[PDB]
């Protein structure tokens, strides 16, 4: 065991690298901890508060996406306490969050809507009025409905980091805080249909897409991309012999986890 | 109150004439070799806090001027200037009254101040008068707790307020006077009123109490 | 020692705290400052930490984690980066004053120990980030700056010990939230006064990536005076484990609110009634106090009666001791609208980056006001301590917990008060 | 971004024809063999139920996503070129 | 030695720009800064 330290997930030991994080040694064991803001291939933010486990012998939950098992850690994520922050977590998003299920394009394709069941409450105690924010008009292939986002700043790093661009930010402060560009500027660059892919919410849809049919109905054909010649392995989402949808599969060698504009 | 979604407006638009003077560029250089080499970012806020005391508020142009100045993305300086609050977004008047209303500022009664300057310039909170001379709008606490109530008008602290001296002040800003800092309760400083409980004697001096082998 | 108070005025550590002197540098040489600093920096770093440790100081920012330990935290060969200081002159908290003050009237004490703590954790530069509101005190901090300049105490050869030291002093824009360690750093760092996690620790990465220690302004301007007059001495006032002298500032329904500098373990009602002169109609005009600051929660006055002010004595009286922020409140006092004034604070100056403060918070400052219109019924009582215990832990940074707080401390106490107020609403309108 | 669905190995059909229903537009299909998806907790065992109902295979091995190194503090690095210039 | 007069009357005759001209006047004595190697993290 070289320059490798045991660590426990429910009682079960694992060797992990230095610098692994809790959430890494979890699914390293086989458990996906729960997660809004962290994406692998995304820096680590850690707002969400979603991946809040506990360890043994620790009075307070720590943040499984952002800290790093130090040695011999019980992580124990099926416990009381796991299980009540994941409840707040998804009890605090779900009082903002608009009823738009039935009109969102991401109808079965909801992390928040899947979470929310495995892991949330089944009712709510939110009395007040929700609030509500202006939508964008960040380009013809990205649609924004910005009442839907949960500010998990997962598009601001994509653009910041993997599109290279800089465009995307929080405006403003506290609930008022909100995702999007402070000007009027269209975000087109290449690869950005990628924040239609990774926001969890159906805040960032696709308008070509818009409105025209359901992940459960859709068929999926593991297939190649041909526009250029990098081969990027796609998903083509076909409904009733029509092809409704291209998306990217991940395959670690070519074209990771996105697609570019043309192809997608 | 305010949107954090710019507008575009003929008195807003990307176009209106902002430049730095000659000696705001000199105090920028200085600002940027205060900060290390190699994060001239860190300059944003004390470069946007420069021209927005150089024009009076800070336009769109402005906030450009200064991203390209520093060679940081524009949307960090709409960042920055979106979520701090001393930032004006919109033209303000000569004089933003600034009156504080937490807590300790609402038990020593800061909503007769408030009400007082609302009757005094005949505007309601957050709106300009129309000579362009006093905007009016409620802040947090602004760090001066034991002289409540107050306000801050640009940069001066008005402490230890009546509804006849916050008159007074605005009498001597409409006339044009600088009407002086400070409480104006008769103490001077956050002393008690009534007489000195603590530091009455002078205080021993140099090498007082030192410990050996010092 | 059994009772506390009764501060001498010989030991008292801020003593040109009410500006009856000059605030330069003549009268800051002549009241003490900058004496022996240049033997205590060739003394250097492992003494000053021991000075400190045995002193026993805890942190005057709030949670008052131990001083000595804290900068020794930096006691580390450098790894070819820079290492700093930063000093915390944000003093967002609501109640507070006191760095204000001392920023206003001993700014060289403020240089000294910018001074002293670089050089005992190894750095090269202390910025003191103060709030964008005091210009005034950013101005009175560089002319006391340039006068140390000037004077040779700092730059270049620090007070002519072969020590390189340069302070730095940058201005908010109006945050509550960058009086946070982390936020603080952000901001300095020329983002939004957004908090980053722990790990990684600002001893570790800060401001820049550095290592670097942020401290209150408190803390640094006693740090040379425990170095000049001795780590047992500033131990020997207070209690165990909580020792040394404490800025109070005691605001409300007081006859004369004031800051003043009083021992530590003091009892709140011997405190009120020597220094503010007595709650306005009595001690049994008295209804509640909250005794650290916004942060902290109320406690009413039967625990008032006999309470200490030490951050152990508070915990046991379920509240902390945080910036020593004595906010009085009689009969006369709408509590429970006092309560929600506090959450709509901490409802404006969230950073709104993390939803369980962000989203809760919002949540809280409309359930208050529905508590303060008594428009809710009482189960929403139970549901709002439910909503700040789910908030409380589960943050970014301390915000989310110095918001839920008060709501607790509301509820705890002040429970006849609002389930009256809501029955009231709900035979006045049926 | 879960991945339950990726745990069990799976054998389809390929694609036949689907065409346009004359009456409503509906896809008709003319092969029972479209909806047929089977699940298997093992490639070997997918392959021996191939070879035993006599269907050709093409097998493609499970793409396992690599594991990364992930900092939080590379987030605010003194000379990297990974430090963010906002959150 | 007085000690029954205030003595912060230097803040009174303050101006918009009084900071930043202290600042300026300030960094002909302050120390050379690091460099991180980089002109900007780009
Ligand atoms: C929301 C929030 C605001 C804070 N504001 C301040 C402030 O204005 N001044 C301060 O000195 N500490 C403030 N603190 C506490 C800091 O964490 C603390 O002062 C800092 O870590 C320095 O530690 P010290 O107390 O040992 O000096 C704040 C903490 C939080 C959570
Ligand atoms: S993003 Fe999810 S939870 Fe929100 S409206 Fe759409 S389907 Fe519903
Ligand atoms: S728009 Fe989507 S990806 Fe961006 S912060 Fe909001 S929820 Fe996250
Ligand atoms: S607890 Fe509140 S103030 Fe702190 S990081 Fe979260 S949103 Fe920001
Ligand atoms: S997944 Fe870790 S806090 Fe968001
Ligand atoms: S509460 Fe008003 S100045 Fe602090
Ligand atoms: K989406």
């Amino acid at each position: 065991a070289s320059n490798l330290i045991e660590v426990f997930v429910d009682g079960q030991s694992v060797m992990v690298e230095p610098g692994t994080t809790v959430l890494q040694a979890c699914e390293k064991v086989g458990m996906q901890i729960p997660r809004f803001c962290y994406h692998e291939r995304l820096s680590v933010a850690g707002n969400c508060r979603m991946c809040l486990v506990e360890i043994e012998k620790a009075p307070k939950v720590v943040a499984a996406c952002a800290m790093p098992v130090m040695k011999g850690w019980n992580i124990l994520t099926n416990s009381e306490k796991s299980k009540k922050a994941r409840e707040g977590v998804m009890e605090f998003l779900l009082a903002n969050h608009p009823l738009d299920c039935p009109i969102c394009d991401q109808g079965g394709e909801c992390d928040l809507q899947d979470q929310s069941m495995m892991f949330g409450s089944d009712r709510s105690r939110f009395l007040e009025g929700k609030r509500a924010v202006e939508d964008k008009n960040i380009g013809p292939l990205v649609k924004t409905i910005m009442t839907r986002c949960i500010q998990c700043t997962r598009c601001i790093r994509f653009a910041s980091e993997i599109a290279g661009v800089d465009d995307l930010g929080t405006t403003g402060r506290g609930n008022d805080m909100q995702v999007g560009t402070y000007i009027e500027k269209m975000f087109m660059s290449e690869l950005s249909g990628n924040v239609i892919d990774i926001c969890p919410v159906g805040a960032l849809t696709s308008k070509p897409y818009a409105f025209t049919a359901r992940p459960w109905e859709t068929r999926k054909t593991e297939s190649i991309d041909v526009m250029d010649a990098v081969g990027s392995n796609i998903v083509v989402s076909t409904r009733t012999g029509e092809v409704m949808r291209i998306l990217p599969r991940m395959h670690e060698d070519i074209n990771e986890e996105w697609i570019s504009d043309k192809t997608r | 109150g305010a949107l954090f979604v710019h507008r575009d407006t003929p008195e807003n638009n990307p176009d209106t004439p902002f430049d730095f003077t000659p000696e705001n560029y000199k105090r920028i250089e200085a600002i940027v070799k205060n900060y290390p080499e190699g994060h001239q970012a860190a300059a944003v806020l004390p470069v946007l806090d420069l021209a927005q005391r150089q024009n009076g508020w800070l336009p769109i142009s402005a906030m450009n001027k200064v991203a390209e100045v520093l060679q940081v993305p524009p949307m960090r300086v709409y960042e920055v200037a979106t979520f701090y609050t001393m930032y004006n977004r919109k033209p303000v008047g000569k004089y933003h009254i600034q009156v504080c209303t937490t807590t300790p500022c609402m038990l020593r009664d800061s909503d007769s101040i408030l009400e007082t300057l609302q009757r005094k310039l005949g505007i309601k909170v957050g709106e300009t008068t129309p000579d362009k001379l006093f905007t009016l709008i409620e802040v947090e606490c602004l760090g001066a707790c034991v002289n409540a109530p107050m306000v801050q008008i640009n940069d001066n602290y008005y402490e230890d307020l009546t509804p006849k001296d916050i008159e007074e002040i605005i009498d001597e800003l409409k006339a044009g006077k600088v009407p002086k800092p400070g409480p104006r309760s008769g103490r001077f400083c956050c002393e008690p009123a009534g007489g000195l409980t603590s530091l009455t004697e002078p205080p021993k001096g140099p090498g007082f109490g030192v410990q050996a082998g010092l | 020692k059994t009772s506390f108070g009764s501060l001498k005025d010989e030991d008292r550590i801020f003593t040109n705290l009410y500006g009856r002197h000059d605030w330069r540098l003549k009268g800051a040489l002549r009241r003490g400052d900058w004496y022996k600093t240049k033997e205590i920096l060739l003394k250097g770093p492992d003494w000053i930490l021991g000075e400190m440790k045995t002193s026993g100081l805890r942190g005057r920012g709030g949670a008052g984690f131990p001083t000595g330990l804290k900068w020794s935290f930096m006691n580390k060969p450098s790894d070819g980066r820079p290492k700093y200081l930063v000093v915390n002159a944000d003093e967002g908290e609501p109640g507070t004053c006191k760095d204000r003050e001392i920023m206003r009237h001993d700014p060289h004490k403020l240089v000294e120990g910018c001074l002293v703590g670089g050089r005992a954790m190894g750095a090269r530069a202390a910025y003191i980030y103060i709030r964008g509101e005091f210009y005034n005190e950013a101005s009175n901090l560089q002319v006391a700056i340039r006068e140390a300049y000037e004077a040779g105490l700092i730059g270049k050869n620090a007070c002519g010990s072969d020590y390189d030291f340069d302070v730095f002093v940058v201005r908010g824009a109006g945050a509550y939230i960058c009086g946070e360690e982390t936020a603080l750093i952000e901001s300095i760092e020329g983002k939004q006064g957004k908090p980053r996690l722990k790990p990684p620790f600002p001893a570790d990465v800060g401001v820049f990536g550095c290592p670097t220690t942020v401290a209150n302004v408190e803390t640094v301007a006693v740090s040379p005076t425990i170095c000049r007059r001795g780590g047992t001495w500033f131990a020997g006032f207070g209690r165990e484990r909580n020792s040394g002298t404490k800025l109070f500032n005691i605001s409300g329904h007081v006859n004369h609110p004031c800051t003043v500098e009083e021992e530590m373990s003091v009892p709140l009602k011997e405190l009120i009634e020597k220094h503010a002169g007595g709650v306005t109609g009595g001690w049994d005009n008295l209804l509640a106090v909250i005794p650290g600051g916004s942060s902290t929660p109320l406690i009413p006055k039967s625990v008032c009666e006999t309470v200490l002010m030490d951050f152990d004595a508070l915990v046991q009286a379920q509240t902390g001791l945080g910036t020593a922020a004595v906010i009085v409140m009689d009969r006369s006092t709408d509590i429970v609208k006092a309560i929600a004034r506090l959450i709509e604070f901490y409802k404006h100056e969230s950073c709104g980056q993390c939803t369980p403060c962000r989203e809760g918070v919002d949540w809280m400052n409309k359930v208050m006001a529905r508590f303060v219109k008594g428009d809710a019924r009482p189960a929403e009582i139970d549901s709002l301590w439910e909503i700040s215990k789910q908030i409380e832990g589960h943050t970014i940074c301390a915000l989310g917990d110095g918001a839920a707080w008060p709501v607790q401390g509301l509820i705890r106490h002040f429970r006849p008060e609002l389930e009256d107020r809501m029955q009231r609403f709900a035979q006045q309108h049926r | 971004s879960g991945v339950n669905n990726t745990k069990k190995w799976k054998m389809e059909f390929d694609t036949r024809e689907r065409w346009e229903n004359p009456l409503m537009g509906w896809a008709s299909t003319a092969d029972p063999l479209s909806n047929m998806v089977l699940t298997f907790s093992a490639k070997e065992d997918a392959i021996a139920f191939a070879e035993k109902n006599g269907w050709s295979y093409d097998v493609e091995e499970k793409k396992v996503p690599k594991p990364k190194s992930k900092s939080y503090g590379a987030n605010f690095s003194w000379n990297k070129r990974t430090r963010v210039s906002t959150k | 030695t007085d000690t029954t007069t205030y003595k912060n009357l230097q803040h009174h005759d303050y101006n918009t720009y009084t900071f930043l001209d202290l600042n300026l006047d300030l960094s002909k004595f302050r120390l050379p800064q690091p460099s991180s190697g980089r002109e900007s993290p780009r």
